[PDB]
């Protein structure tokens, strides 16, 4: 026999709880992969970008070292 | 190349009378001419400075 049901009350704010919350945690790690490949395309012109990351990228780097000829450039 | 030419023909013929003033040295460059040879062109001629210290 059965005298009482068989339950806890797990920690909650605003709503939300670790079990839910943790369901999410994946979904934000590719939302922010997305907001990061996003943020940096945006980027990809800025020659300190270039500099700094893209052209450290191993094979596909080479793509954004350019170099103007001497002779081509007024400054 | 044909650029090229065009500027000689401007130039040797029709700068005797005609301006060119939009057009800056460093305009021809990479299009027409080296940085060097444009260095040079201007360098053959005198422009005015900032006054001296006497003013
Ligand atoms: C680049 C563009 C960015 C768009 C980003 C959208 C991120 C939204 C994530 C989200 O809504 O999480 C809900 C989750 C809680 O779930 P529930 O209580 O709404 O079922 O909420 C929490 O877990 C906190």
């Amino acid at each position: 026999y059965v005298k009482k049901p068989s339950y806890k009350i797990v920690p909650h704010f605003l709503g939300f709880n670790i079990p839910t919350v943790s369901k999410w945690i994946p979904i934000f790690g590719i939302w922010g992969a997305a907001a990061g490949i996003g943020a940096l395309f945006l980027i990809e012109g800025v020659p300190r970008t270039r500099q700094d990351i893209l052209s450290k990228i191993p094979i596909i780097g080479e793509h954004w070292i350019r170099e103007i000829p001497a002779s081509d450039n007024p400054f | 190349a044909s650029l090229r030419r065009g500027y000689q023909v401007y130039k040797e013929v029709c700068a005797a009378c005609h301006s060119l003033d939009r057009i800056a040295w460093r305009n021809l460059v990479g299009v027409t001419h080296t940085t060097d040879e444009a260095k040079a062109f201007a360098e053959e001629l005198e422009y005015d400075d900032e006054p001296d210290d006497e003013g």
